[PDB]
């Protein structure tokens, strides 16, 4: 695979999202790190699919709602940023106020 | 020109009269003072203030600070004030107004070409924590503690060995030497404790001369009156501190017998509540004495629903005589009253190394909720309670171990060990940890990203934790004897060296905001704690702040 | 499209051009297989190989560099040799030369 | 004896006339020359050539190389040739024919008992990359860059501090000293840049004397004509380079005013296109001047569908004046024409540290696709375009910063910083990264496996990155003044030291294969870029090579 | 007072007559002797024996040990006995009865204030393993080996280079010097091997003078009679060992010709069975000679169902002449008989670095199952077989390479490299690995936990593996010549140095419990191995102990 | 668990395979690292099941077809190798031309 440091680092984010994904499935209100991990992983997969940065900046705001997270969590996450390899190389996706 | 207070707060951080909630607790601090001159605040960035001829002057390196933390909200034992912090030569240069004297008024912290900037507007800055009950079971504890905001670790051990598993002791010259050498690799200031359990003074003098800054008396090695007396005699001679974990079994005598052996000499009682060790069930009465500097370990802070249950097995007939709901509940209140002066971990030996700061604030939160405002409190804020509690893991531990001349608080001349916090994560996850003027660790996003913020963001060691830079930014504390004998040169220690002093003259009255000596009693049968006949107790929390909202596991 | 693919131009490469060569019939009289590499001094190969050692003096196998010829027990075959170049100083092998020639 | 060309290629790698596709791009290189003697190629292994008395001689260590890279396909600014590479004493000894003179003809690289072998047949070997726009935001950037094939990093910073987040500046003697000490721990060659924004020359001389090899003028610290002039005056005096990030706000003047301040003195303009900073919207016109060495940062390379969208937020009224589709499209073409001479990252400050090499090749690919063959191109191959582009991150950055006497290309006498690539992964994931003659990092499989190839295979540090071995295989660049004042001995730097020289005499005409000075203009309203009245533009890519086929995320 | 033997075993570990199963194998050891005085055993803990005035005396540091391993069950080549182990100054001080002479009888290991304690009751303690066939392909191999219980690694290499991939050779003075410097960073004792393939003695003397403790003759560099003779001549001169990987191709001659070249001089034959390299198909006959010290690499240990299948590709006409079911089956038996004296890995070059100990025990298990008790065995236990096998990776490798004066067994005066095992995980996953008196690595649970045992528990480096502490607890072996020339001071090596001696005088008769010289023959056509005309063979295992019950993958 | 370095290293491979497994499920054509990770993990589980080296060397060639991976990927993977603990200890499994 010849995994570079950044590829291995992203594996950490992916695994953190798996934790969050299973807890959301149980019907738990997600906390701060779980929310950040879940939305971030969603975006990385979107980039793998070939979605545009513009499309993901919007879609990323509809992953979790205020009723699915603990109190105060939406305010602790003014935005989420993550980079992934799009068909046209690495791009930064910034999702503002992802949780409403 | 005018600006609304809300817009101002968003731009430069809060000012006089503004209040800030500490993380998700019910504790609120109010800015007591602001050392700025409205309109002359320094801000860094494109088109901002800190630029050549403007907020940045023409002075040479010698005439300006190396680092300035702009618009910081300082929370320390002496006050909660808004100001710029200047750092020079790895030490706190001044707390005041930064800028360029050529065009700005009231400048006390000169910014020049040689000045680096850390934007602290909207952030809370505190001194680095000091944990004095470390079991050196593994080197990984250092990074864990640093990440939590603890910059100085005092303790003993040689690794995952039976002796260290149970006691904070680095036995003998050989191990002391090896551990001092190993210390150069850790990004925190370190001081070691030797084994104080022996009735031959020379066996103790040897250890102090080798490098330890204190001696630990632990019952596992025999906390007998003879051993206690011997350790204190050498301590008075060599100006080092003694830490005590008394005879829980009451084998050699009761608490009064131990107190008698101590004979009014200065001593630091570890986990004074008792669960972590000590005369069953009244070791807690020690906090009434003037020569005792009492501390608590953190698993009992604060009293919660699961506390008792988990403690039985972490322990495992004298189990139910050591684990007592009565003394555990009283301990929280005694902290709130200032009867207990320090908080510590007791790392991997009935204590959590990364939860010293976190648990101290949870106790303050629970006490405010249960007891309301403190008698010393003024205004509609919790400023005094905050000053009383922050002192428990900063200045008080430093005073107790004779290192307050180097660290322990944000005061001029002290080593620049500072922790920057975002209010929403105060006491839980710091934004930046500075060791001796250099950032040692901080949360960092994708290394290959276009900016440092993209995920995943996790704590990674910075330049202040690397090789020689680390050596220059950390301190290894030695006893006066070791320093004199040239131990540093002999072992070829590469880090900066500091010497401990003033361990024998410190007393309860010197503990900042925590000098109470209560008329405390413990019922031998019921274990009920009473101060002046009044029952001291509290209720166990079912849910606590600084918990599930911040941690992934 | 194949990442890092080659576009080798057709043809052949002539090896060791302009060097003296000679063919010798070799027979493996041993009971175990013997394999000889391209640059080994042929005159000093395993004694079980029967051939005119005198003719192979200063020679090696005229085969692609890095390749080898195998001789199973009792196997007889003719090989082409090419003369050593450079200083033509032979050192090592079975220690029979240890000097020029 | 004869052998087919295909079998030959499979055995020793391609030869004269053969073509190789670079990774999954449309770029094809053709072997221009082969320094071997057919039939005398050296191959290592059981029963192969490199053995006692055969391909390996009887010479003593002094008379043979320490390392030989066999059958390598060299791609450098001077040529694309097949040859053996000899390394001795950490430096490039010779490029020629390896072997034993006792029995082989034309041997120029003697192999002896003291010679280690790296089989390079079928591999492409290039010099290590040189990134001159590094923000030292975190130490982890070094490993990321090394893994990508970058062996020298020039920049400034003190860690994740506001000043460093925005600028490549290591402010003052104290921080400069600390960072030089920290550099000994990193596996890449390092040179530091100080803060050049000041109108007092002595404040600059102090920094140069402390160790920096250059000064960065950044608008965040005030890119005023007075500061620019002052920095250049000191640069001419001390033979150090100046890097510039101009006044985007046009506060002190327009681009012509800045150019006027520079006064024809040598200067390196960072991200000359403008998006990363500079006079809005015509900083790009700087590439027309003889004294300007222009470079690009990598987020704009190449122009793609998502480029503009991502740039707004990575930035965030002057946003739409800084981010311009017009100048971003023209930049790619200007690189293809040789008007822009270097590529860099701008690590974690609008740039990706591990994508300098990768993005340079993506631009070359896109330009071939859109513009076809270059006017200088001969034969049905892209050899010249490849030489023009590889020079952008190897020799040109070295010349610009006065370190070309040590690194920058595969030439005799230079430090042996080499990168071995498999054609299928060229520019993306290297097979081996050599620092000063020792392998510093390489992909490595299961440690407990019977061979080094089983999964998982990922980059892990090797012996060249360990302690003292690392110190011997890396270089810390110092200014002539610092070297003279004995800074290395004072700070007790353990790595090899090199001094920069020739920074003031280098000009656009010296940039290898990239010396074009076009008559370029920018329309103030439309932002259209024109060279000799002709419009310069290109189309955004929807998909790029060296992307999704190689990365897990 | 009396106590049942079961309660006693649970409290202090087994005693004389008690048997213990080694992991999940069918091997059982029986305690042969116990050096304690029933009732006077030392136990550490609250209210236990090791306390001031009780089990701990009043002696000064010089008069007591630094570390004591209490109630250990020692398994070594000389015996399987229960005793306390004393360590002083990083070396084994004594094996006997620990305590305080003031109140206890028969004390030979004095415990004082300077004594650290490691509770070994219920644990098995062995010397650290010694692997003499290491390919330094990557530095990560050191931690892998250390975790498995190997504390000394002898081999050669420069990293992931072709030469090292195939041979255990560190070519020439430059690479030898660089690797010696890199060795200071690894937590294991290290000795290097140079390239012995050359017919010019001076080219060899240079390497020995540079630091190598041996020379490796590998067919890849030409294992010709001339090279072999030359290497042995220099070896006899400089007192260093020669390791051999013979001519598999039979190019320069057959096995008898190689044996003739050796001329009765001392030599260590690597992977004597043949699969890993050597004269096809009879290199195995070498174990009949008095001057040959034969070892096996581990992929062929033991013979199992998948052995042959995996070996073809790990190898890939001479494949089926090298991989032989006949010789592979016989090898196991030859080990059981003591004809083969050592086991090694052949790390990442047809060998698993973390499976040397594990595989040695699997062979012993399979041999007991197939052959029953050994002729030397007494009692209903496998004590002798255990002594014979443990010697293969401890004392015998040390003797073979002239380092037995420093390491190799638990004997007074030797470096304190010890491995503590829980019986259930013996040979698989150790509880503690001690390097020179300090714990270097051990399994460690949650760092932030209240105790060191909570999950996840995985191996993490301890204080003995950190910086200067590591340097003091490890040894770099040098040749007598290198030591004399002052190589350590020149390269500025920081670790403790040891010199090899006695390499030329060791012979087969000196191999502890493995001195058999069988009249062994190999059929040229069938490859059948026969000792005295009897066929030597064994059956392939379908399932083995120390496998799937312990590993996650 | 007392996880050794090699056990922890294999956890990295397992996690990389999880990434690939989910993308294949979405109907994406796998890239180079995803393919290597997926086939490798398959083999490790086969060893855990107790399958022979010979059986896995063949089965490993039927995990992914040329139509399930990106262009050029089959040619970038001439073979895949991985070791795992079989009932009879650690063994190396080499799958030649795994993607056809
Ligand atoms: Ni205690
Ligand atoms: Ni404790
Ligand atoms: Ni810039
Ligand atoms: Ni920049
Ligand atoms: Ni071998
Ligand atoms: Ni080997």
């Amino acid at each position: 695979m010849e995994l570079t440091p950044r590829e291995k680092d992203k594996l950490l984010l992916f695994t953190a999202a798996l934790v969050a994904e299973r807890r959301l499935a149980r019907g738990l209100k997600l906390n701060y790190p779980e929310s950040v991990a879940l939305i971030s992983a969603f975006i990385m997969e979107g980039a793998r699919d070939g979605k545009s940065v513009a499309s993901l900046m919007e879609e990323g705001r509809h992953v979790l709602t205020r009723e699915q997270v603990m109190e105060g969590v939406p305010e602790m996450i003014p935005d989420i940023q993550v980079e992934a390899t799009f068909p046209d190389g690495s791009k930064l996706v910034t999702v503002h106020n992802p949780i409403i | 020109s005018n600006i609304s207070r809300q817009a101002y707060a968003d731009m430069f951080g809060p000012t006089v009269g503004d209040k800030v909630r500490l993380a998700d607790t019910e504790l609120w601090i109010e800015v007591e003072d602001d050392l700025t001159t409205y309109g002359e605040e320094v801000k860094f960035g494109g088109g901002k203030v800190i630029r050549d001829g403007m907020g940045q002057g023409q002075m040479l390196a010698a005439d300006c600070v190396d680092l300035v933390l702009t618009n910081a909200l300082i929370v320390d034992h002496w006050g909660i004030v808004k100001a710029d912090i200047g750092v020079k030569d790895g030490r706190i240069f001044a707390i005041g107004k930064a800028g360029n004297p050529d065009i700005q008024p009231n400048v006390t912290i000169p910014i020049g070409a040689a000045t680096e900037v850390i934007a602290a507007e909207g952030k809370i800055v505190t001194a680095g924590g000091i944990d004095t009950h470390i079991h050196w079971i593994c080197p990984q504890q250092a990074e864990e503690a640093l990440v939590s905001g603890v910059t100085t670790m005092v303790g003993g051990g040689t690794g995952p060995a039976a002796g260290t598993h149970a006691t904070t002791c680095t036995p003998g010259p050989w191990y002391i030497s090896r551990m001092l050498q190993a210390a150069d690799s850790l990004p925190v200031n370190i001081g070691l404790l030797g084994k104080g359990n022996v009735s031959q003074p020379d066996a103790l003098r040897e250890q102090v001369a080798a490098g330890v800054i204190g001696l630990k008396i632990h019952e596992a090695w025999g906390a007998t009156p003879a051993a206690i007396d011997c350790a204190l005699t050498v301590a008075d001679e060599m100006d080092i501190q003694v830490a005590l974990h008394s005879d829980t079994l009451n084998e050699s005598g009761f608490v009064e017998d131990t107190l008698a052996a101590i004979g009014g000499r200065t001593i630091h009682t570890f986990h004074t509540e008792g669960a972590g060790g000590g005369h069953a069930p009244d070791i807690i009465t020690a906090c009434a004495h003037p020569n005792i500097l009492p501390s608590s370990t953190n698993p009992t802070l604060p009293y919660t629903l699961n506390t008792i249950d988990e403690h039985l097995d972490m322990l495992m007939a004298f189990a139910e005589s050591r684990i007592r709901r009565e003394t555990i509940a009283a301990e929280d209140v005694l902290h709130d009253l200032g009867a207990f002066s320090l908080t510590s971990s007791d790392s991997q030996a009935m204590g959590r190394v990364g939860e010293v700061i976190l648990r101290t604030w949870q106790v303050a939160h629970r006490m405010k909720v249960q007891r309301g405002a403190l008698a010393e409190e003024t205004g509609d804020n919790d400023n005094f309670r905050v000053k009383r509690y922050i002192a428990k893991y900063t200045i008080n531990p430093a005073l107790t171990h004779g290192i307050a001349h180097e660290v322990g608080s944000i005061e001029v001349g002290k080593l620049a060990d500072l922790v920057v916090w975002s209010p929403a994560f105060f006491g839980v996850k710091p934004a930046t940890v500075i060791k001796g003027g250099m950032i040692a660790i901080a949360p960092m996003g994708d290394i290959n990203a276009s900016i440092p913020t993209p995920q995943p963001v996790h704590y990674r060691p910075m330049f202040g934790a690397l090789g020689s830079a680390r050596h220059h930014c950390r301190l290894t504390f030695l006893s006066q004897a070791a320093a004199a004998n040239g131990v540093a040169e002999r072992l070829n220690l590469r880090s900066a060296i500091a010497v401990v002093k003033g361990c024998r003259t410190v007393q309860k009255a010197d503990m900042v905001h925590n000098s109470l000596q209560p008329n405390i009693t413990v019922d031998a049968q019921t274990y009920e704690v009473r101060v002046d006949g009044e029952l001291i107790t509290s209720e166990p929390a079912d849910v606590l702040p600084m918990a599930q909202r911040y941690f992934l596991f | 499209m194949i990442p890092g693919e080659y576009h080798v131009k057709p043809g052949q490469i002539a090896l060791n051009t302009g060097r003296a060569t000679c063919r010798v019939v070799v027979e493996n009289h041993g009971d175990r297989p013997i394999q000889v590499g391209s640059h080994y001094h042929f005159a000093e190969v395993n004694p079980a190989l029967k051939f005119d050692r005198q003719q192979a003096a200063g020679y090696r196998l005229n085969i692609p560099a890095g390749t080898a010829v195998r001789f199973e027990p009792g196997q007889k075959r003719e090989v082409e040799l090419v003369a050593f170049a450079g200083h033509r100083a032979v050192f090592g092998f079975r220690g029979e030369v240890m000097g020029p020639l």
